[PDB]
DNA sequence: CGCGCGCCGCAGACTGTCTT
DNA sequence: AAGACAGTCTGCGGCGCGA
């Protein structure tokens, strides 16, 4: 209703918190701290009021309320976890069934066929052949009861669909006559998601009610290890500071029993028949992989009952728990259009790697003809090759035919044919034979050997990785000897036996010139034989197949599962849109919920930050992932999550005020016009471009200092050393020399005469900086989160010595911080969409973006809730401190994008392709206010 | 830049020696040589495997060269000259030619029009799957204006008819395959290029391009239409030319790929010539393995030997009958040099050259000679064959 | 008469509606010829230029342009088609209101450019320039396929016909020699592809032009009907295309130079299509096309499992046979499977040597079921030795 | 946040082999 | 027995990605 301005605007009508901390009067050291410079008083024009009545809150208080929705979402998961605790298994089968589908086993190792293991809590693992991949096989599980063992395609010999669509094992009840809960089960196991991808039910587009816990997520948020870590610990099999590694370990299955079990160490077949054998010989081995598999089941059961209760006691919040079980069920719905892209960036990779490679073997082909001259002082370039040959090569009138059949010409070739015999009196009638003789020696060194399975004409070994290709297409400065295989009037490229230097970044002695070149290409310092476009060409096909060299093993070998036309839900077969023909699943994406420190989700070929670009060739990875017919994508992304967060937790630390700090008010309020905003008042300090500041500010606030500064102050402009020491005024921002140094708890520096140490209490600076909250929270008690309190890992708890990691745990504040407002969005979500009865409860999310498979019908009211979901979620941050309000700037959501793709916006993905929207695909309609038009009851305009 | 002479020398081109670049791009010239005719044979088996016998749902269609019933004045420039052109102003002894132009024949200027004729009787030949296609590669003649000639032009054109829904879908599948077929055979694939464009009547398509020296000439035009020639073409009932996209039945839109194979193959023998700072000078027509007209070249080492020509002969007969062309070098004499031989060859585009020489009665190890590198090789009579075999396969391959 | 209506309905001709009768077959004013007959057609011209072009080594393909610009056309002598104006085709104006010309002036005997009804004139003009490539050894050839127009008899009807003509120049005392090899290793290449050789046929005749000629015929139900032409000509047309200069237009044979003598070899395609279609019917309606010039080799389908899975492998097997050259029907994607001996009744009505059918039992052990066009048995064969068999069943067939 | 970690690729000891 | 030829290990350099 009213506009409610504490200095700035704030959301009214809020219908939520209250007027329990009515007023601070202490706004004496905000307004002073903004007065400093300018920075204190803008005008700040207001924003449109929002009215809208929240759904009914449960807990009577915000940080009540997220408790109760967390608790009644994971009550029965969490029951069954301890159904999993209190288990007195029976030993293991003496002889494992080979029946085919799931076996049970009961006292004394029967064997009994059940369709399903009718259970409650399973801890589960499947060993998949690999010999054709994707496709599951010797699964086993133990529930609370017996044993289960998972059989398929062993028992019969037959050719496969390759498709998988029953070839996932059964593991979901059919709701009817369920045991007790109301088919709830919780799935236990070490990379669960793994085991997730091989589940016949899980592909379904409807919701199955059935979850998963990674032992791998509790093992990093209990004990984890970062990247030094993790690196120091493999080393050792963090200076004067060893004794995180006992209580540490790595995610492999085997350390992490050896640290959370510490029975006898575990045992893995080097065999390893399901990674590098073939199907036969896992037929033949089965007990053994039986056996082991269980082996593995069993030592994850263990490690899971010696981790729960660490994790329950480490992360008390149940939003934690709520929101890794809503992670563990990420869903990304493909159509056919999924295999035309892998076919088309596979295609598009092959011709750019056959046009380069082609110019590669022309120049190489034209090249061979100096040898006439043998290249004697001829060209600069290949002076210093090799041109050898082998010593000995292969070691009248007018007449008309009758018609009259002779076979003279046939049974002469057939006796030439025969003398093979002689070649060896030649010595190359030998296995092998000679390789290209005539050919110089450098030439045959690029052409294949003969008779290869894969021999393709000319020197196609050629790559543009060799030292011979620059030598064929390379001018570069003062000619170019191009290595030394080591370490003068004026020189401007030096290669005189001496003098290591091509103009490297700082001095290499090695450099292909396959990356960061092109602007000597452009120069014209750097220029190629054939002339100014086949370098600067090779170095843009280079750019263009880098990514898809890089990842398409792993793009290509997804797991993709093609639901049926009956798996189909009834809305997608009637859409006018539906495609008979057409093919529509499903990819698993496979993630680990707590996957490095800060417990960040972690995905390799997804959760990874990379949109489609128009130079990368197959980067358009996201946008294939396609709702089906008659379903969208709604979703948004956190307007500077890490950057709000920051400024949250400073001006708390500072005052009640959340415009208080003078990065909380840039951050809060603030645009690109004016000074108003971070990145030109760090502009303003040291005259550099806003990019430069960009890329400054990210990476200041992780870490970076004094060196890093100067080090890429140096590159950018390439600045004498006073300005390198005068950064350390730029640094004043992070309150450089607060806290021998001038400044401390103490107004008076000088001591003298001092037993002991003195005015060493607390540490921190006091000129624009956030960090006095972090670094505070990094050396702390137990509880390090201060919104719902998570533990970092016990590898990284400054218990006795501090073990040097302070950069990683600061920045482990914030990312922890991001990771806990992801969990309160997901337990929103799903209290909003269970509430409200928003069909397409299902989820994906990459990093601070989170996208929900909504019914079209239902599409904008998911949208509502996705927008009241950031109203609570910042609320509920803003609970957690002292703040007790939130600005309406950061109340909703910039846009919520409703779309058919996976993209950050709408207008994207060009790449290689001219027509992206060629292809079958609509332009979406990100929202703002309209949305608000609506009301979340079903009953809608 | 003047490669003409070396189609003059060795007969890729036509008979006149007067062969300006307007008369080749406009269809006029006389024709081509025996290596020309091969080279388009070659392009031509290229584009059927690579469109019509491969892709499902594509069928061969032939249409007549002429049209025998009453048509509009098509494409005529003048009125012939009954309407337009009239000798002295009426100058009439006795007619518009006794028949006006309603009993005059037309020749062909497109191959589509047959094709849309062809399109219920081949729907029947399917069971009426509206993804269909219909491909014909021939001769077309067009008017050429000289400040009244005949061009003709070998086009390969492709009729796809395709539900309405996926015709943008299906433009840009045909955009994708032409014009990678184009990059593929060519030295410098970045001369054949593409654009988009837009129809008088709003209808989008695309053209293909290859960058002579000169600038950059269509090779090839995509076009679809929404149902307006098939509708014109059958205006009595629309229920006849109904076929299946799903469960339902829609009227197809006509998806038209024309692409010239004479320029086309004026842009292959560009490509394959080319050129600076080199100081070696090698005349020779790099054509892909795959379009050279002949593949390898067999001579005779000294001619005293007498018995080379038997062993000749029977390679002879075993290459041709395993479908590698041959070029009978071994009946030429009084030749003098093997350079000039060598750049003859080089200049035809021949990928080998085998020669059989006194040392081969013995320890049969021909030399071998590769049109890419000017190295000298040995190989055995045997194993010869699949040597050749395995080059042109894997240059398919790659 | 019912052959006509297989050919129709399996797609060997084009539309009944212009064709009912065989006439128009005969000449070339018939509405062309559906897939299946283009296909046939293709594979006999692929034949024909490796009988006469390939395996020969004086023989060279020839590019002969479809219409003749003639701004010199003789006036009304051997005017056929004389308009050519890319818009009209009229023949003859043997009736013409002859105001200022039979049309006009400019129109008749100045833009003639007669349209082509031979090829040897086309060989004939490029023989100078061709000479230069085999050394100026004149017992060398020229030869091409394609189509040339030809009057039909109120309205006079074009009619097309694709021709595949050999012109041979030889020196005058082998002349004769070379007409009878000619003739004779046409007639064997005739009859190779024939299951009744009896039907083709030669005969000898003689002309002004050419003093020792031979006319090939096939047999058909109502008549023997010609399908190829040898003419030993003289060398009046080479000397007539070239006036006056013998120095330029004389070969060398033994260091002697003489004038060629010119051998006209003309086969019509479409009436060898035509007779090789007779040939090949004879209660069961079979077209035992010969495995070479069958249009289409093997028919795949599939019956008796799961529609997704079976699909699939008929694809892999599809392209694999495609990859090797063999032409495959894909009978499979069709959904209606009346029956099978209906499906075998059509297939052998479409000149299909092979029908192959994928089940079940080819998921299992890879078993798939091969029926014969000839000899109609079928037989169980494993999929990765079809391709292999289907080529050496190829390969038997094209060596006897 | 000073920058390492996987994959990917090139190139050189060195060893073991298979002809000679 | 030795030398030509294969597979190894084992160094140095990029490339996207994360910290």
């Amino acid at each position: 209703l009213d506009i409610q301005m504490l200095s700035r605007g704030l959301h009214e009508q809020i219908f939520g918190q209250g007027g329990e901390m009515p007023g601070e009067a202490a706004v004496r050291r905000s307004v002073e701290h903004l007065q400093k410079h300018g920075l204190w008083g803008q005008p700040a024009v207001p924003l449109p009021d929002v009215e809208l009545r929240l759904p009914p809150l449960y807990g009577d208080n915000l940080d009540q309320h997220f408790r109760l929705l967390a608790q009644k979402q994971s009550l029965p998961y969490l029951e069954a976890a301890n159904l999993l605790l209190q288990a007195q298994l029976p030993p293991k089968p003496p002889a494992w069934a080979w029946a085919e589908g799931w076996t049970r086993y009961g006292p004394e190792g029967e064997a009994v066929p059940v369709a399903i293991p009718e259970e409650r809590a399973l801890v589960f693992d499947v060993e998949v052949c690999l010999a054709e991949g994707t496709c599951p096989t010797l699964a086993v599980a133990i529930s609370p009861s017996a044993w289960y063992s998972w059989c398929s395609q062993r028992l019969v010999e037959e050719r496969y669909s390759w498709t998988s669509q029953l070839s996932p094992a059964d593991l979901i009840p059919l709701e009817v006559p369920t045991g007790a809960d109301w088919q709830e089960q919780l799935v236990v196991g070490h990379n669960v998601s793994f085991d997730r991808a091989h589940i016949r039910e899980q592909y379904l587009i409807q919701g199955s009610r059935m979850r998963f816990l990674d032992t791998m997520s509790m093992h990093m948020a209990i004990s984890g290890l970062s990247s030094f870590q993790r690196s120091l610990w493999i080393a050792a099999k963090a200076i004067s500071s060893w004794d995180w590694l006992d209580i540490s370990s790595v995610n492999s299955l085997a350390e992490v029993h050896r640290l959370y079990v510490g029975g006898p160490p575990l045992e893995k077949e080097p065999r390893e028949l399901f990674v590098k054998g073939t199907m036969k010989d896992i037929r033949e081995n089965f007990q053994d992989l039986m056996q082991y598999c269980a082996q593995d089941v069993w030592a994850t059961h263990e490690v899971f009952q010696q981790q729960l209760p660490l994790f329950l006691e480490r992360c008390p919040h149940p939003v934690t728990l709520a929101g890794m079980l809503e992670m563990g069920v990420s869903y990304l719905p493909v159509n056919q259009n999924w295999e035309r892209y892998l076919a088309e960036a596979q295609g598009t990779y092959e011709e750019l790697q056959r046009e380069m490679k082609k110019s590669l073997m022309d120049l190489a082909n034209d090249a061979c003809q100096l040898l006439s001259g043998e290249r004697y002082k001829e060209d600069p370039w290949l002076w210093d090759l090799e041109w050898d040959l082998q010593e000995f090569k292969q070691k009248d009138q007018e007449d008309l035919g009758p018609c009259s059949e002779e076979e003279e010409f046939q049974q002469d070739v057939m006796a030439r044919a025969c003398l093979q015999k002689l070649k060896g009196t030649t010595e190359l009638l030998p296995k092998r034979p000679q390789h290209l003789p005539g050919h110089p020696g450098w030439y045959r060194k690029l052409c294949p050997r003969l008779d290869d399975p894969a021999w393709t004409p000319g020197p196609s070994l050629l790559s543009l990785q060799m030292r011979v290709t620059p030598k064929l297409m390379a001018l570069t400065w003062d000619g170019f000897p191009l290595h030394y295989s080591e370490r003068d009037v004026d020189i401007p490229g030096c290669w005189f036996f001496k003098l290591p230097h091509k103009d490297g970044n700082s001095c290499n002695v090695g450099s292909p010139f396959a990356k960061d070149f092109l602007p000597k290409m452009e120069d014209g310092t750097l220029q190629a034989g054939p002339g100014g476009a086949s370098g600067p060409r090779a170095l843009e096909i280079n750019k263009m197949i880098s990514f898809w060299r890089n990842a398409h093993k792993r793009i290509s070998s997804q797991m993709v599962v093609w639901l049926p036309r009956s798996a189909l839900p009834r809305a997608v077969i009637r859409h006018p849109d539906y495609d008979e023909e057409g093919l529509y699943g499903a990819i698993l994406p496979q993630v680990v919920t707590a996957g490095t420190i800060t417990r960040r989700a972690v995905e390799p070929t997804w959760l990874t930050a990379s949109n489609a670009r128009p130079d990368r060739v197959g980067s358009e990875l996201k946008a294939m992932v396609q709702a089906p017919p008659g379903y969208t994508l709604v979703g948004a992304d956190v307007d500077s999550q890490e950057l709000w967060i920051a400024a949250v937790l400073g001006d708390a630390h500072f005052a009640g005020m959340h415009g208080c700090t003078a990065f909380g008010w840039m951050t809060l309020q603030g645009r690109k016009s004016r000074g108003t905003d971070l990145h030109s008042k760090t502009a303003t300090t040291v005259g550099i471009s806003r990019e430069h500041a960009k890329i400054f500010n990210y990476g200041r606030i992780y870490g970076a200092g004094q060196p890093f500064a100067e080090r890429l102050l140096m590159q950018f402009n390439h600045r004498l050393t006073q300005q390198e020491a005068a950064e350390k005024a730029q640094q004043m921002y992070a309150a450089t020399k607060g806290l021998k140094v001038q400044r401390e708890t103490a107004r008076k520096s000088q001591w003298k005469k001092w037993e002991v140490v003195a005015e060493r209490a607390w540490k921190g600076g006091t000129e624009s900086e956030m960090f006095n909250k972090l670094e505070s929270i990094a050396t702390s008690d137990i509880p390090r989160t201060p919104v719902l309190g998570c533990c970092i890992s016990r590898a990284l708890e400054p218990s006795a010595v501090q073990e040097e990691f302070m950069t990683s745990r600061v920045n482990w504040v914030v990312q922890s911080s991001a990771v806990d407002y992801l969990h309160l969005m997901l337990v929103a979500m799903k209290w909003l969409f269970e509430e409200f009865a928003i069909d397409g409860r299902f989820c994906i999310s990459i990093h601070d973006e989170v996208r929900y498979l909504v019914r079209e019908e239902d599409r904008y009211r998911a949208a509502l809730a996705l927008q009241i979901t950031n109203l609570l979620t910042r609320c509920m941050f803003a609970y957690k401190l002292g703040l007790n309000d939130l600005p309406q700037s950061v109340a909703f959501f910039s846009a919520v994008d409703i779309d058919r793709c996976l993209r950050k916006e709408v207008t994207m993905d060009c790449k290689t392709p001219s027509n992206p929207t060629g292809m079958e695909r609509r332009y979406g309609i990100p929202q703002g206010e309209a949305l608000d038009i609506y009301q979340i009851i079903e009953l809608t305009k | 830049a003047l490669l003409e002479i070396c189609q003059r020398r060795h007969f890729l081109s036509g008979s006149k020696q007067q062969l300006s670049r307007d008369s080749l791009l406009s269809g006029c010239h006389p024709g081509f040589g025996p290596l020309g005719v091969e080279l388009r044979k070659n392009l031509a088996a290229e584009w059927w495997t690579s469109v019509v016998v491969f892709r499902e749902q594509v069928f061969p269609v032939d249409a007549l060269h002429h049209k025998p019933g009453p048509l509009l004045p098509g494409d005529s420039a003048f009125r012939l000259v009954s309407a337009e052109t009239l000798r002295e102003i009426l100058q009439d002894k006795e007619a518009f030619l006794e028949n006006v132009l309603k009993t005059s024949g037309k020749l062909r200027e497109n191959l589509l029009h047959g094709a849309l004729e062809h399109y219920v009787n081949c729907l029947d030949l399917v069971n009426k799957r509206l993804p269909y296609g219909l491909a014909q590669i021939g001769v077309c003649f067009h008017p050429v204006f000289d400040t009244k000639s005949i061009g003709e032009k070998t086009e390969a054109s492709l009729v796809w008819f395709t539900p309405p829904r996926t015709s943008n879908q299906w433009l840009d599948f045909w955009l994708r395959h032409r014009l990678q077929w184009w990059r593929k055979f060519a030295m410098s694939p970045s001369n054949f290029s593409s654009s988009d464009c837009q129809d008088e009547e709003g209808r989008k398509g695309n053209k293909l391009y290859y960058n002579f020296p000169w600038g950059k000439e269509l090779i090839e035009t995509l076009w679809n239409l929404g149902d307006h020639e098939l509708l014109h073409m059958y205006p009595g009932n629309v229920s006849k030319l109904h076929g299946r996209d799903g469960r339902k039945n829609v009227v197809p839109c006509v998806l038209s790929v024309n692409g010239d194979l004479d320029r086309g193959m004026l842009a292959y023998l560009y490509d394959s010539f080319q050129t600076r700072k080199k100081n070696l000078h090698r005349k020779v027509l790099k054509l892909h393995p795959c379009l050279a007209p002949i593949k390898v070249a067999l001579d005779v080492g000294r001619g005293p030997t007498l018995e080379l020509r038997q062993v000749c002969q029977g390679l002879f007969n075993e290459l041709l009958e395993n479908g590698i062309s041959v070029w009978p070098g071994y009946l030429e004499t009084m030749q003098s040099s093997l350079e000039q031989l060598y750049s003859k060859y080089d200049e035809m585009s021949i990928l080998f050259t085998v020669l059989v020489t006194e040392t081969t009665l013995e320890n049969g190890l021909i030399h071998l000679r590769s049109r890419d590198t000017t190295m000298k090789e040995m190989m055995h009579i045997s194993k010869l064959k699949d040597f050749l075999i395995k080059y042109i396969s894997s240059a398919k391959n790659v």
